[PDB]
């Protein structure tokens, strides 16, 4: 039996859930979905329909005698059971007449149970839409029949131009991601409804693919006996899966540690290059293992998790792939870039957490990845590295390397291709991976950011051309792969954008944000009872889609003068006008706090630099500020830092987000509303106020007296009440007052902008 | 053993690859190049090279000391195998330097990851903004990355079995500087030999784990055995040759990839003085000898 | 073989070197001066003194008539001639702090200037931070006595450079009244080795 039939049937196993709660027929969801897939002629080979119709115990039992063994729907049934976890496994099936099914419930947020040991449990849900990102709301909300009817008609539109083929699995997954992302996989209370249909179906398809490959390797042709005839205890015990850990190292040095004059333009190009490098490597290994995109549990942030089959063929392919990747990386980036490939053997009981140590999977996978990164190169790659050393009079302008140079220009080949693609990196461009291109890719491929029209005349007649796009319209036809990454660029010039603001200091703003303790949330944030691969995937997808897609959309909402370099996962690097960056920092904090409903906190560092400041030092300094914000600990009695802070332009100005917003911004607003009618002597008076406030520490009495005198001089164009307010602030909240005053001076500086 | 304590009274520039960045320490090849340049200046480069190659003088690379607390880069240990609780290598990632005496606490856990970081406070980095003034053209700006040490803070180098020649070169190296823009106002230090007995206890002890304390490269006949249960990190060493009588033009030396000075090994190796310049008038050497601190793992 | 040239730089009219284009410095003044990274005290960078001294010496040694006497003191790496250096400059910290606090005064000041338009007679003010006159900077310059026959000429040129500095400025808006400096307590002492002609070098420096 075909593996593609099993993959498609496992992806479309719960088609009948949306079908059933979209129409009015009152039948089992498996039957309704089987009929719906039967309505399409290309989706009719009885294997698709067997997987869709019979993936529950009662339905399988009703037909197991008539159906033959190794019939591919035992795999789908067991994959659904494994992906569910400690949730319902063998009970009544949706659409049956033994229960009253509520076809109108919304899916809960995965953050309802996240970190509930210290932040509590709550009941949020996603309101239905029709991008844009859907935020969770505490108000109880319902899904009308019209919502699922529109979903059904869009799915009918997409499925007409789809086939159960290898090249249409990505299109099927894109349909599912677009449509089922906000529908519950289970409309049953007394449980968590936070798992989407897309995440559940993707996990089921990945598990089914791995189980099928394992069975073919193990020479098992008795799926009934081995899975359903008993409770599959022996199968649940055996290690049938591999959890793999693509891990890229040295991205910070590769991207930001550059020194060209035009080094600000290439930051986005380098970030895009590394992101698409990781995506292409994962896709290449998947197609080498004859697996679908569904087996990528998570990709992004220089990291990829793949669910594989614990087979000898898979391990041999992994060894060959790792050797080829290591050789390619050493050839191009001697030691500056590295990808670590580790895997661990896991069983269905580990995935379902029945044995109690689902987290040991990732524990030992991280242990293996660290062990592999500790001993990267063998004692022949080091020898080759030292032997291929040459005395050179030339070196790269920004990459400062003496190899792979261009004969007419002191720049590296990667260093020139990145500048080229940065010139061709604009809005609404798609990415083509072919034998010819600009950026070098592993396995004898090259990548270009060429436009849509000149991509159509590249795949309509060619062999093995891969198209990657940020946005996919008409999901079925024009087969592409959707890649998500924060890439909002208000203006790529970085110079006219600065000479677009009229009031303020001519300074660039660098924002670097990072979620506090995301790894801890992935380890123990989810309660042990609600631990499953589907819930883990839902949380991962929530975080990744937030960062990439929602940062793009939020920055596009109002024309922020920001030039996002990287969003990816858990991190953020954006450069723009410092006032826009400062304004968007609080917006970012508030939007993240809404999206997570205050279950995770974010730390940021905001740097202020001139245009010609070195980009390597911008990155390093803003990273130091972000580390200082992560070091925030108001009391030296607690354990572990509070970490919910922001650093303003210097490691001494670390304030918590609440402190920043409330104190500093209300003080800045009052200062702005009371200082706009000061004379040019008043500006010097504010400068003297700042100097006196800074010196107060070493001058208790004389300096506070001088401050009182300065306020007396000022309280003719600002009023006596605000002079007294400033005096009270100076004796009570001084560092916040100094921060607000410095921000006001920099914002109102009349030295161009 | 004979800790060379460096007290800097000016900001330093130790470049990794760029003039706009500075690192807080300098490597053992940097110190060896500085001492070899001093020896060439006073005319006994061959004696110093023979001393270094015959292991008469062998030194680690510079490490921070903060108020008689000698620090060591956080060793890359194969531990964290405590797979039940704690945060091994989780909060031990922003921790770059561990005290040399508190290394047994770090080995078995119990070292406070947070407290070891704010306690470690040596100076702070800065960027010096400069120009090349042109009388009629447009002045071209450039900037230098610098690090300024604190009052009771500096760098120290482990030297075992000090030599009169090493002490004589160290005295001359006081008045030439160390680091990048030393002919500008950046290389300036005072040194002491300062024999220590607490540190000698650590280095007289044996163990199953060898912490590499200087950037080293095992010879080809021993690299294979060095790479056996090793937990290392590979670092590129290179740059331009700094001499007056080499090639009549600025030329980069060959890139040498050595083991970073926090690596841990189970098999001991002794590196080599590698010649990374061969097409010029004089040899150019890259000190890659192994300095080891043994612990129990 | 290594000589230490000591001395003191005394500010006469207020001195403004450099731009500390970081948030801390620019948040308190329009155009800050270079401060120490940790103590925040004003300093004279070794590069500023070295460059101004080399500029004046190169002017004076040519006078419309670089050369070897400049390249051997300050170094060269242009295309084929590479002399390393003989003078090793150091960042000069502010030595007058306890003396300046007896005057109840800060080490730095803000000078209020303006420019008046000539077409419209409209003025426009500007503020520059400046190190107050009377500030003292003790400096050490290290000399590498590579040649025994050229040390006297090198020290004659060093004294000429100091003298040219004394009739010039050191940093910033000099022609508008800033940066005038004086040199006092100029001496040279041998730090490494033995040099019997150190007395004539002191005579050159004490001239
Ligand atoms: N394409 C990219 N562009 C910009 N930043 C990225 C990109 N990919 C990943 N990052 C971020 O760079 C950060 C650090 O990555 P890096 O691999 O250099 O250090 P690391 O996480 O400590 O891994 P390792 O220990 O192997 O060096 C990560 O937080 C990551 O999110
Ligand atoms: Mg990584
Ligand atoms: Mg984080
Ligand atoms: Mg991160």
């Amino acid at each position: 039996m075909d593996k593609i039939n099993l993959v498609c049937g496992s992806l479309l196993a719960d088609i009948g859930k949306i079908i059933y709660r979209g129409t009015s027929e009152r039948a089992k969801h498996s039957k309704l979905g089987g009929d719906f897939i039967k309505s399409f002629e290309q989706f009719r080979n009885t294997e698709l329909t067997d997987c869709i119709r019979y993936h529950h115990a009662q339905e399988i039992t009703s037909v197991k005698s008539n159906k033959e063994k190794n019939s591919l729907f035992y795999i789908t049934y067991i994959a659904d059971n494994i992906s569910s976890g400690m949730d319902r496994r063998k009970d009544l099936e949706e659409g049956a007449e033994g229960f009253n099914w509520d076809k109108k419930v919304a899916l809960g947020s995965v953050f309802n149970v996240l970190n509930e040991k210290e932040k509590g449990r709550q009941n949020y849900s996603y309101p239905f839409v029709a991008e844009p990102l859907n935020f969770p709301t505490a108000t109880q909300n319902q899904y009308t029949t019209s919502y699922y009817d529109g979903l059904i008609t869009d799915m009918k539109t997409i499925l007409q131009r789809l086939k159960p083929d290898k090249e249409h699995i990505n299109s099927l997954l894109q349909m599912m991601e677009s449509l089922w992302s906000y529908v519950p996989s289970s409309t049953d209370k007394n449980q968590l409804v936070d798992i989407s249909l897309y995440d559940h179906s993707r996990t089921t398809a990945a598990i089914a693919s791995a189980i099928y490959d394992y069975f073919q390797a193990e020479n098992i042709t008795d799926y009934q006996k081995e899975l359903f005839d008993y409770n599959a205890t022996e199968f649940y015990d055996k290690n049938a899966f591999l959890m793999m850990n693509f891990d890229m190292s040295g991205v910070q040095n590769f991207i930001y540690n550059i020194s060209g004059s035009k080094a600000l333009k290439s930051l986005r190009a380098r970030s895009f290059y590394l992101d698409m490098l990781l995506e292409y490597i994962s896709d290449n290994l998947l197609e080498k293992l004859e697996l679908s995109r569904a087996n990528i549990l998570y990709v992004g942030g220089g990291h990829a998790y793949l669910l594989l089959a614990n087979t000898n063929k898979t391990k041999a392919i992994l060894s060959d792939f790792e050797h080829d990747l290591k050789t390619w990386f050493l050839d191009k980036f001697k030691i500056d870039l590295y990808v670590a490939m580790a895997y661990t053997e896991v069983s269905a009981n580990d995935l379902m957490n029945h044995n109690g140590h689902y987290r040991d999977i990732y524990r030992r996978l991280s242990q293996k990845t660290s062990a592999k990164k500790a001993n990267r190169y063998t004692a022949e790659e080091i020898l080759n590295l030292n032997h291929q050393g040459t005395e050179n009079a030339r070196e790269c302008r920004e990459c400062k390397r003496s190899d792979l140079l261009i004969e007419e220009d002191d720049i590296c080949e990667i260093c020139d291709s990145l500048q080229k693609v940065s010139r061709d990196l604009t809005r609404e461009n798609i990415f083509v991976i072919a034998n010819e291109g600009v950026l070098d890719m592993p396995f004898g491929k090259k990548m270009s950011a060429l436009s849509y029209s000149q991509a159509d005349k590249l795949k309509k007649s060619n062999a093995e051309v891969q198209i990657y796009a940020k946005n996919i319209s008409e999901i079925g036809q024009n087969l592409m792969t959707r890649i998500d990454m924060g890439d909002y660029t208000y203006r790529s010039d970085f110079h006219e954008m600065l000479e677009e603001v009229e009031v303020g200091i001519n300074r660039l703003g660098v924002l670097r944000a990072d979620v506090d303790n995301l790894g801890q949330a992935f380890i123990n944030g989810i309660p042990d009872d609600y631990l499953s691969i589907s819930r883990t995937a839902t949380f991962s997808r929530a975080m990744s889609r937030f960062f990439k897609n929602y940062l793009n959309q939020l920055l596009a909402e109002k024309s922020y003068k920001i030039n996002v370099i990287y969003a990816g996962g858990d991190d953020l690097f954006m450069i723009g006008a410092w006032q826009d960056i400062l304004d968007f920092s609080i917006v970012l904090k508030q939007k993240f706090a809404d999206f997570t409903q205050n279950k995770l906190s974010i730390s940021a560092g905001i740097g202020m630099f001139r245009e010609k400041y070195p980009v390597a030092r911008m990155a390093s300094l803003t990273g130091d500020l972000e580390d200082a914000a992560k070091d925030y600990k108001p009391d030296e009695r607690a354990v572990q830092a509070t970490k919910n802070a922001v650093t303003l332009f210097d490691a001494t100005n670390v304030f918590s987000w609440d402190t920043l917003e409330n104190d500093i911004f209300v003080k800045l607003d009052a200062i702005t509303k009371n200082f706009e009618k000061l004379d040019e002597t008043g500006k010097a008076f504010i400068y003297r106020l700042i100097d006196l406030l800074r010196g107060v520490n070493e001058n208790q009495q004389i300096n506070i007296a001088r401050l009182a005198y300065t306020l007396s001089r000022m309280e003719e164009k600002i009023g006596k009440t605000f002079a007294q307010e400033l005096y009270n602030w100076a004796n009570a909240d001084r560092k916040t007052l100094i921060m607000a005053l410095e921000i006001y001076i920099l914002k109102t500086r009349e030295r161009a902008a | 053993m004979k800790i060379i304590k460096l007290y800097f009274e000016s900001p330093v520039h130790f470049g990794e690859k760029r003039l706009s960045e500075s690192k807080i320490t300098f490597s053992a090849d940097t110190l060896f190049s500085a001492l070899m340049i001093e020896a060439v200046g006073l005319g006994k480069e061959d004696e110093f090279y023979q001393l270094a190659s015959n292991n008469l003088v062998k030194f680690s690379d510079a490490f921070p000391f903060i108020d008689q607390y000698y620090y060591i880069p956080k060793p890359m240990f194969n531990l964290k195998l405590e797979k039940e609780d704690e945060n091994p290598s989780k909060a031990f990632k922003k921790l770059l330097y561990v005290p040399i005496d508190s290394l047994e606490d770090y080995l078995s856990g119990g070292l406070d990851a947070y407290f070891e970081r704010e306690s470690f406070n040596l100076g702070k980095l800065a960027l010096s903004e400069k120009v090349q003034q042109h009388d009629f053209k447009d002045s071209e700006p450039y900037n230098v990355g610098t690090f300024t040490f604190k009052e009771n803070t500096g760098l120290y180098v482990l030297i075992e079995q000090t030599h009169p020649l090493l002490e004589e070169l160290l005295e001359n190296l006081q008045y030439s500087g160390i680091g990048g823009k030393r002919n500008s106002g950046y290389g300036k230090f005072k040194f002491e030999i300062l024999e220590d007995s607490d540190i000698e206890d650590l280095f007289s002890a044996k163990g199953n784990r060898k912490i590499l304390l200087s950037g080293a490269l095992p010879k080809d006949a021993e690299l294979e055995q060095a790479l056996k249960n090793a937990s290392y990190l590979l670092e590129r060493r290179g740059g331009f040759v700094q001499s007056d009588t080499y090639a009549t033009n600025l030329v980069k030396k060959q890139d040498l990839y050595v083991f970073k000075s926090g690596s841990t090994f189970e098999n001991s190796f002794d590196g080599d003085i590698y010649q990374v310049g061969k097409k010029g008038n004089h040899p150019v050497y890259k000190y890659a000898k192994s300095f080891f601190l043994e612990v129990s793992v | 073989m290594k000589l230490v040239i000591e001395g003191t730089i005394v500010l006469k009219t207020g001195m403004h070197i450099g731009g500390s284009s970081d948030f801390s410095a620019i948040g308190a003044v329009d155009s800050p001066v270079v401060r120490d990274t940790l103590t925040r005290l004003p300093l004279i960078p070794g590069s500023s003194l070295k460059g101004k001294m080399r500029y004046l010496l190169a002017k004076e040694l040519n006078n419309g008539i670089d050369q070897d006497e400049i390249l051997r003191l300050f170094g060269s790496s242009e295309k084929d001639k590479i002399r390393r250096a003989r003078l090793k400059f150091n960042d000069i910290k502010l030595s007058n702090l306890a003396e300046l606090e007896t005057f109840n005064v800060s080490s730095t000041e803000v000078k209020f200037e303006n420019t008046i338009n000539r077409k419209t007679a409209v003025a426009n003010p500007r503020q520059i931070e400046r190190v107050i006159a009377g500030s003292k900077f003790d400096f050490e310059i290290f000399y590498n006595l590579d040649d025994i026959k050229e040390v006297e000429k090198d020290f004659e040129n060093i004294k000429q450079g100091f003298d040219l500095l004394e009739f010039d400025y050191l940093g910033g808006h000099g022609t508008r009244g800033s940066g005038r400096i004086a040199f006092e307590n100029l001496s040279v002492i041998t730090a490494v080795g033995n040099f019997e002609k150190i007395n004539t070098l002191n005579e050159i420096l004490g001239a």
